[PDB]
RNA sequence: AUAAACUAUGCCGACUAGGGAUCGGGUGGUGUUUUUUUAAUGACCCACUCGGCACCUUACGAGAAAUCAAAGUCUUUGGGUUCU
């Protein structure tokens, strides 16, 4: 069965960023893909995305404008202290010096960066990049 | 006096200029003395339309919203020729409760119908009432702002085909959410 | 795909974007639940109630033109039955099983596709006992298996 | 393709579809309006109904089930309401 | 991409493709680079003042190539009613 | 309860590519045929669709290669889980 939302919406934007797509069709949607692509939108990795309301759970359309090398989950939902985020960013991003790890504070969903000014931390979402 | 038993205990002047709109229908009656007889409602809020017109909001109890919605249609169109400049629409005084947080307990569990989300929701099913609505998008800006976007039926659209300018600024005024209306063909 | 076979049908209903009535049904919200009684009281289960009421007597769904599920009307009125359909047609096929498997015992598949239903009886009976629709213990036995259906 | 609207697909392409892969999913089914010849009263009839669908008058037949549409009977006139 | 003092480094910036907007490599040899003449009154194209687009060698395997221009020159004037935006 | 108990490819879920066949169900046709004059079904044709056993061409991708639409979405390394 499905076991994360997150995880499949991620694989489906991965997979037409790789073949060229300008456009995804997401389902289901969740308020977790929503605040991920609002943190994805803010950095301008992503265009406009647009949800349509069922009345099952929705769907979302999502403009794509190249420029996403990769965006991925982290399964399980690990822990993180906010002095092991650096340990998270070294692993996992292309650079020291761009590329987002997104994690979920008390704080509300956020990138590292802005976790590191706001000096909280919780578990880990994902990266983009 | 009639006029003062639709309103709460005293206020106010606007709400009897709506309550002698009711009496010259109740008085004239040709099929409203079995209907609008029990019909009554809390209170107006004056919106101003983006226009040069306004808009009038009637709240209904709401054990009669099913009641009002019989003689919805008529009864705008007495409202609106004895009241100009104005948009005569009719809603139902809904209570949203506020979310429980780790520290603001309650007793009673919250109902589904007393959440917020679903509370503006029956904004937008009451706002426009023929014209059922037969979908939903919301749009999520590049720059951050949400715009949803209301889909309307095609049938029945001419009652409230120039009122659409309205209703922007009514649930505006409500939620502070913009719409879009489309009519879908 | 299914629970006990290697199918991936997707065949199934489609609700339709309304939480209303159609505009031309105008029988009434209330001679509706009359009529859900009227079929009640004559052994009709929720699931034969809704195929007899849409197919003859128009409704789309009982839900979207009283704002109740069908069997919420029979607990309320004193109708509900003692077990739930869902299971009671579970325990009904288990018994027709053991019923046939009784006189030839050479069906190797019969005693296979045996194991299968009884599996679903008890994954079911578990989740009613925990919502507590069942009582917290009630135990299906095979022996008293046919004294239910009947 | 690599450019569409997923938002507006056209009608022929949403009509060409099941009817849980649309972007909202509905039924294409209908209720019809019949007139057995007998009496004149209103009966409406799923499009795809499984019972034997008989009037509350004089009870002959009004359609039979079928693995698809129900197969309406020989002539009563229909309307699709 | 530069230094603390604005200086720039990165001895050349890449082409980007057109259609995919993805870096065209120094060793993408199926990419190719479409110029377009621009015309005035009694036809007459103008030398030397073109319509550039890039698509790289991904687009031009895949397929794509056709249908990218389609876009990419509809909305820039050079053709009408030949790319349809829904399918 | 042992087999080269074999597809030597665990099971569930999602996405990524083009095609023509076929099995079962369904929808449509101012289609063909069967005869009563067409009708009603049946058989067939065309188009679509769901679910299957498969196949053909490529390789964005993978691989040590043989080859593979999964053995892809894998150093840009995390969907869930069992066994070795
Ligand atoms: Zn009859």
């Amino acid at each position: 069965t499905r076991s994360s939302v997150l995880a499949d919406a991620l694989n489906a934007i991965n997979n037409a960023e790789k073949t060229g797509k300008r456009q995804v069709l997401i389902r289901p949607s969740s308020k977790v893909i929503i605040k991920f692509l609002q943190v994805m939108q803010k950095h301008g990795y992503i265009g406009e995305f647009e949800y349509i309301d069922d009345h099952r759970s929705g769907k979302i359309v999502v403009q794509l404008n190249g420029r996403l090398n990769k965006c991925g989950v982290i399964s399980p939902r690990f822990n993180v202290k906010i002095g092991d985020i650096e340990k998270w960013t070294a692993n996992l991003l292309p650079a020291r010096q761009f590329g987002y790890v997104i994690l979920t504070t008390s704080a509300g969903i956020m990138d590292h960066e802005e976790a590191r000014r706001k000096h909280v931390s919780g578990k880990i979402l994902g990266f983009v990049y | 006096a009639p006029q003062a038993k639709i309103l709460s205990q005293a206020p106010t002047e606007l709400e009897l200029q709506v309550a002698q709109a009711f009496v010259e229908l109740e008085n004239s009656s040709p099929e409203l003395k079995a209907e609008l007889r029990p019909l009554q409602f809390k209170s107006i809020r004056e919106i101003d339309v983006a226009g040069g017109k306004k808009a009038l909001a009637i709240f209904v109890p709401v054990p009669s919203l099913a009641g009002f919605h019989k003689v919805q249609t008529k009864l705008t169109r007495e409202l609106e020729k004895k009241f100009q400049d104005r948009h005569v629409i009719f809603l139902a005084e809904r209570r949203i409760l506020p979310k429980p947080s780790r520290t603001s307990r309650q007793v009673q569990k919250r109902p589904r119908s007393r959440t917020l989300t679903a509370v503006h929701d029956k904004i937008l099913e009451d706002l426009v009432f023929p014209t059922e609505i037969v979908g939903k998008r919301v749009r999520y800006l590049v720059g951050g702002n949400k715009i949803q976007k209301v889909l309307l039926d095609s049938k029945d659209v001419q009652q409230i085909d120039y009122k659409l300018e309205s209703f922007q600024a009514v649930y505006n005024k409500l939620t502070g959410k913009q719409i879009v209306f489309e009519i879908p063909s | 795909g299914r629970m006990h076979s290697a199918g991936k049908g997707i065949s199934s209903s489609a609700i339709p974007y309304s939480r209303n009535a159609p505009a031309w049904f105008k029988l009434s919200s209330e001679s509706v639940i009359e009529q859900i009684v009227k079929y009640a009281r004559k052994g009709l289960t929720p699931s034969q109630i809704g195929v007899l009421l849409r197919d003859a007597h128009g409704v789309t769904q009982a839900r979207v033109i009283t704002g109740n599920k069908i069997m919420r009307i029979l607990k309320s009125n004193g109708l509900a039955p003692e077990i739930p359909e869902d299971l009671y047609y579970l325990i009904k096929k288990a018994v027709s099983v053991r019923k046939h498997l009784e006189r030839n015992r050479k069906d190797k598949d019969a005693k296979f596709r045996l194991i299968l239903i009884e599996s679903r009886i008890h994954r079911l009976a578990r989740y009613y006992r925990t919502v507590a629709v069942l009582p917290p213990n009630w135990k299906y036995e095979s022996a008293t298996a046919s004294a239910l259906v009947n | 393709v690599l450019v569409q609207d997923l938002l507006h697909p056209t009608a022929a392409s949403e009509a060409r579809k099941h009817k849980l892969k649309t972007l909202v999913q509905g039924p294409r089914s209908y209720f019809l309006d019949v007139k057995c010849p007998g009496c004149l009263n209103i009966t409406t009839v799923f499009s795809h109904a499984q019972t034997a669908v008989t009037c509350e008058s004089c009870s002959t037949i009004l359609c039979t089930p079928t693995g698809g549409k129900a197969k309406l009977s020989e002539g009563t006139s229909f309307r699709r309401k | 991409m530069e230094n603390d003092k604005g200086q720039l480094v990165e001895l050349y910036v890449p082409r980007k493709c057109s259609a995919t907007n993805r870096i065209i490599k120094a060793d993408d040899h199926a990419s190719v680079q479409i110029n377009v003449a621009k015309v005035d009154e009694e036809g007459r194209a103008i030398p030397g003042e073109y319509v550039t687009y890039a698509l790289s060698g991904y687009v031009r395997s895949r397929g794509e190539s056709d249908d990218s221009l389609n876009r990419l020159a509809q909305n820039d004037g050079l053709l009408k009613n030949v790319w349809s935006y829904s399918r």
